């Protein structure tokens, strides 16, 4: 065979809040300097880069969890001062960034602008998600599932049904933000927040909280599920009329497939 | 060699008809022991057996005239097609197939060969005018059954079939034409994303299972031919929706 070359070391962004990117407190390389939230732009306290030993390091320091226990905030240090367990990383599929030995993952407490990061325990939250790229403007699509309809959102704290897709209405466009919540293009203050965990539950469109209920991994098998059970997004009873989508144990049946459509 | 086969009757077949069609057509090569985030790869030729090395492809258009075509089980290439007796083979055509594809029939030569670049050659057209739909899929068919088969043909099929499979974006895109009778052509996004699936296939196994960076990155393109660099597997998969991945390497982190 041939195994893979060993990736060199590449930089990029992270955004995983209301669509806000790490930065390094006010751009100090100092050691110390904490990690919180921030507007995305051109910045080198923004750009991180990956190296094999799973080190993310910006500016050239290695991002470094400040202590070890579920509150203790992030930051930066010198790589070769800083503990080795602590400057390590995983960047999972599921937009989570844990951290192998002490288990927990990045989270933002608040999608409000400063907020400083820190290690908490992994509940699997909007809050805890993560994605890295260059480009910190979410994907602008549609979702079509059940009878080539496309699911539409209609008005706050108010069930989502598929309707006739219609590409030139806005009702029926959705934003991929990196955090792993869908929220309405419209107004991009709004996730498609589910109502539980047991299935047979509704899936509405509220406000974003970094809820558990409004994190969703597009699973590369076509379906759309929550982080926290393994229940899926998908049509009740496969009859749309029902006007219904709900949470569901995957089943592998049609009204359980999704598509992201593009613009 | 009892080849298998998947076919797709274009006799007023449905859209949920088209995506169960692919999905026989996928599980007819992706059986294998090797997966990355979901989406398998592709066995290799190196372990694939003589008896087990192609597929077969029955599509029948409204006359119910039907053409068979060989979708190579290692790339999801079409290497091959036969009608009335009638089987075609491309220049290069590795002697492989030929020994144990369409064994009795007429056989032929193509002065091309299978790949855009070539296709769109011996055409005197690119993909960028050539349609796709139910209709255009119709014609195509008849134009091989009956005029032997030329490049133009081919490439309906090619990206109404194998790339089908290969990227479920233009699968919706081929369902909503299917189901609404109506034709498109392939735009800047579609065709890019069809013409990386090598480059974007190395970016998977490359980073690994379950790792979302990419450690290169995939330049594919928006509707305005705008540059869209895709660096991680969800935002690839959100866009084009890849299901099949052309082995370029085998994992490392191990
Ligand atoms: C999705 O919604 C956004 C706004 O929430 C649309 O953005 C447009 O372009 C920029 C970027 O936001 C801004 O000028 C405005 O917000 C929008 N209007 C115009 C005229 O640009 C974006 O176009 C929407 N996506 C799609 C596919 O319609
Ligand atoms: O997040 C805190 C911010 O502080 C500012 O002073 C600085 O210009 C930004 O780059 C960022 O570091
Ligand atoms: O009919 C009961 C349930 O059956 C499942 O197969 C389907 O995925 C659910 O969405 C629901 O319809």
């Amino acid at each position: 065979g041939e195994t893979c070359a060993i990736p060199a070391p590449f930089t990029r962004r992270i955004v995983g809040r209301d669509g806000l990117c790490v930065d390094v407190r006010n751009g100090y390389d100092t050691d110390g300097t904490p990690i919180q939230l921030w507007p995305c732009g051109t910045q080198r306290n923004q750009q991180w880069t990956f190296y094999n030993d799973k080190t993310i390091r910006s500016m050239g320091k290695c991002m470094t969890a400040n202590g070890l226990n579920s509150g203790s905030y992030i930051m930066i240090t010198d790589c070769s001062t800083a503990a080795e367990d602590a400057t390590k990383w995983e960047v999972l599929i599921d937009g989570s960034i844990i951290n192998p030995s002490s288990g927990l993952v990045m989270t933002a407490p608040s999608g409000a602008s400063r907020t400083t990061l820190l290690l908490e325990n992994n509940i699997h939250a909007a809050s805890q998600g993560w994605t890295v790229s260059n480009d910190v403007q979410p994907i602008a699509t549609l979702i079509v599932g059940y009878n080539e309809m496309c699911l539409q959102a209609n008005g706050e704290n108010n069930n989502v049904w598929m309707e006739d897709c219609d590409v030139t209405s806005v009702q029926q466009q959705w934003a991929l933000f990196d955090d792993r919540t869908i929220r309405v293009n419209n107004s991009r203050g709004l996730c498609v927040t589910s109502n539980g965990y047991v299935s047979k539950d509704l899936i509405v469109i509220r406000k974003c909280q970094g809820l558990a209920t409004q994190r969703w991994f597009f699973n590369s098998d076509g379906s759309v599920v929550n982080l926290k059970s393994t229940r899926v997004m998908d049509v009740k009873e496969s009859d749309v009329s029902l006007q219904e989508v709900i949470i569901f144990p995957a089943t592998g049946n049609p009204n359980q497939q999704w598509r992201t459509q593009v613009p | 060699i009892d080849y298998p086969s998947v076919s797709f009757n274009l006799a007023g077949a449905k859209s949920t008809t088209y995506r169960d069609f692919l999905k026989n057509l996928r599980d007819r090569v992706a059986t294998g022991t090797y997966e990355v985030n979901g989406l398998p790869v592709l066995r290799r030729e190196s372990e694939v057996q003589v008896k087990n090395r192609f597929v077969l492809v029955r599509l029948t258009n409204y006359n119910g005239d039907t053409v068979t075509s060989a979708v190579d089980v290692t790339n999801l290439y079409l290497v091959a097609f036969s009608a009335n007796g009638n089987s075609y083979f491309f220049k290069d055509a590795t002697e492989l197939q030929k020994s144990n594809l369409f064994l009795g029939t007429t056989q032929h030569t193509l002065s091309f060969t299978g790949n855009y670049d070539n296709l769109e050659t011996a055409a005197g057209t690119r993909r960028e005018s050539i349609e796709l739909g139910p209709n255009p899929l119709d014609g195509a068919i008849t134009s091989l059954w009956y005029d032997g088969g030329v490049a133009r043909s081919l490439l309906v099929l090619i990206q109404m079939v194998p790339e089908a499979a290969r990227f479920r974006y233009i699968e919706q895109e081929v369902r909503r034409s299917l189901q609404q009778l109506t034709s498109f052509t392939p735009n800047a996004l579609m065709l890019s994303m069809e013409n990386n699936w090598s480059s974007m296939s190395l970016e998977v196994q490359l980073s690994g299972d379950n790792v979302s960076p990419f450690s290169g990155t995939v330049q594919l393109q928006n509707y305005d031919h705008t540059p869209r660099l895709v660096d991680n597997f969800e935002e690839l998969y959100k866009i084009t929706g890849i299901a099949i991945l052309l082995f370029r390497c085998v994992a490392t982190k191990t």
